[PDB]
């Protein structure tokens, strides 16, 4: 009874890679998708220089070794949250990828907000949504800038509500408030499509593992 | 509904469908007046 | 929040000149809240009625709770000197039984 | 009751503090996960500032040794009349073949850059590549 | 396993060198009226105008030839702290690539 619930929720945290997210991606896989391509040096943010491999004739290159480490942590965190049945919200204001990101969220079984973000959506949720609305437990920012080249309002508003954030952060972005920053290309269609698949495969694996974990532990109770 | 947090889940769910239809028609490739004396709903 | 207490730090009667009302008056209240166990916060509430400014500030401050580290539950861990804008504060760590010897607002 | 102060500490530290205070009675579901698998850096607010005086960034210009050869080829022959295909991961351009042959001759021990540049042109001519020495 | 440093050194984009007045092959992925959105393997796509000659030939999936100018169009302006970017590349459409 109590032991089984503890086993379901406490066992996953005793393994470094319980969901084996390492296999989903590789440095070579990321390099094929152009995830190492950054904005010109003029567009560089000061807090992104740790993640930049260098400047190839004006175009900043993103170290795909730091990206691999950071992506492993971010995908690992996103899996345990999905494993525990938390709400995950995908957020972006890039309109080229609005339909792809909404389609990804639907495939995962989670939520997407790719439209104009209303002021107070998270800090004033009860007014906008109802009395007992449950806020997201994790927000994944595939794009952290809005269409006026400013930080998306939900980056600060998710920190105000103490919600962890997994965000793709290109060379011109500000990763300081992103809980799990993933340095990488956010403009190329092939880079965005790769990240969407990774987050979708990861969430489905974590949801599937929970179903299997419950059946095994549940079956033991009669057996 | 997956579009709950937009605040207009039904308006944006409909704009999702029509934008996906538009994409398939554009990728896949007569008179358009199949209906006459009609108006768009107010 | 029965374990939290609210204290007023300033009540001001500011004025905004308006064409319709001429000089118009609002109540701006600065309050601080704390549970006496390390957690405290402050907020400003403005309204036309004083009672409303009290409610606005009191419930707003509960959303900005800092947690303050106390050495052995009775004092700060070390001396603290700082300048915030043009206000200077010089706090000193003191032994038990020394009591609060500070500005009346700092005592509150 | 919460800590909507996103300029002091981090979401995890503020949640740790609220629980110590006694205001947050139940751990969030993401808490234990963060405790076991934290990020590399703590997500704390920092105000971006401009560099002043003689402070400079630390970004290495990416220049390989092939670029010395490639610069000469573009100045002498321009870009190969064959178009670059950047979708083929193993594409070999006319310039990249020049630099591969130029390297091979240099391995033999030729020390003169002029010798390596005119000999490489002859080798590619035998291969049949159309190299036009376009000064224009 | 090849290292990232090796992958970058042997990358087609690293071989291209400067992207000014270079010739590249692109693919049309999006068309809006007479505007062609062409992916040439870089970070940002370019946007060209449908040529008057053989206009019907330029359909989605059609591979074309281009003359690159910039991989990203950006420029800092008076009083700016960062470069303004339009998130677009600059290229001149030359015509269809011969399938051969
Ligand atoms: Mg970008």
């Amino acid at each position: 009874g109590d032991d089984f619930q503890s086993r379901i929720l406490d066992t996953p945290l005793q393994h470094s890679d319980f969901f084996n997210v390492k296999e989903l991606f590789s440095v070579k896989s990321l390099f094929e998708a152009r995830v190492h391509l950054g904005h010109k040096a003029g567009c560089r943010h000061r807090f992104m220089e740790p993640y930049i491999f260098g400047n190839r004739l004006g175009q900043d290159i993103i170290d795909l070794d730091q990206t691999a480490l950071n992506l492993q942590l971010a995908l690992n965190f996103t899996a345990h949250v999905a494993y525990r049945k938390g709400i995950i919200l995908f957020v972006s204001r890039n309109r080229q990828f609005s339909h792809l990101i909404e389609t990804t969220a639907q495939a995962c079984g989670e939520y997407a907000h790719t439209r104009y973000f209303k002021g107070g959506l998270l800090t004033n949720a009860q007014l906008l949504f109802g009395p007992s609305v449950r806020l997201p437990d994790l927000i994944i920012f595939l794009h952290t800038l809005n269409n006026v080249f400013e930080p998306h309002v939900a980056v600060r508003d998710a920190a105000k509500m103490n919600i962890p954030t997994v965000g793709i952060v290109d060379t011109n972005c500000n990763p300081c408030l992103i809980t799990y920053p993933i340095p990488g290309n956010d403009d190329s269609p092939q880079a965005i499509q790769l990240f969407c698949k990774l987050f979708r495969t990861t969430i489905n694996r974590a949801k599937e593992k929970r179903r299997q974990m419950e059946a095994l532990h549940r079956l033991q109770s009669p057996k | 509904h997956f579009l709950f947090y937009t605040g207009k889940q039904s308006y944006y769910s409909l704009m999702h469908d029509v934008y996906g239809k538009v994409m398939q028609l554009e990728k896949h490739r007569a008179e358009s007046r199949d209906l006459i004396g009609s108006r768009w709903l107010i | 929040y029965e374990d939290f207490d609210t204290r007023i730090l300033e009540v001001r009667n500011v004025f905004n000149m308006t064409a319709k009302e001429g000089r118009k008056k609002s109540v701006r209240v600065l309050v601080a809240v704390g549970n006496g166990n390390g957690a405290a916060g402050f907020a400003i509430g403005k309204a036309a009625d004083r009672g409303d400014a009290f409610r606005k500030a009191k419930n707003r401050a509960i959303h900005y709770l800092h947690y303050i580290e106390r050495y052995e539950g009775h004092t700060i861990f070390h001396d603290i000197s700082l300048r915030f804008k043009r206000t200077q504060i010089r706090m000193k760590k003191q032994p038990r039984g020394y009591g609060l010897r500070c500005h009346r607002a700092i005592i509150t | 009751a919460g800590s909507r102060l996103e300029t002091v500490g981090s979401v995890f530290s503020r949640t740790r503090d609220l629980m110590r205070a006694g205001v947050l009675k139940e751990k969030p579901l993401w808490y234990d996960i963060y405790k076991a698998f934290p990020p590399l850096r703590e997500p704390v607010f920092r105000r971006p500032r401009l560099r002043y005086g003689k402070a400079k960034a630390d970004i290495q210009d990416i220049f390989y040794q092939e670029d010395q050869i490639r610069a000469k080829f573009f100045a002498t022959y321009g870009s190969g009349q064959k178009a670059f295909d950047l979708f083929n991961p193993n594409f070999k351009s006319t310039c990249q073949r020049f630099v591969e042959k130029y390297t091979e001759l240099q391995n033999l021990g030729e020390t003169d850059e002029e010798k390596l540049f005119v000999e490489t042109g002859k080798a590619l001519l035998a291969e049949g590549i159309i190299l036009r020495r376009v000064r224009e | 396993v090849e290292s990232f440093a090796s992958m970058l050194r042997h990358s087609p984009l690293t071989q291209l060198g400067p992207a000014k007045d270079k010739l590249v092959i692109g693919r049309i992925f999006h068309i809006v009226e007479d505007d062609l959105y062409i992916d040439f393997g870089g970070k940002f796509h370019c946007v060209c105008k449908r040529p008057d000659v053989d206009g019907e030939k330029y359909q989605r999936g059609t591979r074309v030839r281009l003359r690159l100018l910039d991989l990203e169009l950006t420029s800092r302006f008076l009083g700016g702290t960062t470069d303004t970017t339009i998130l677009e590349a600059d290229a001149v459409l030359l015509g269809l690539q011969e399938i051969r």
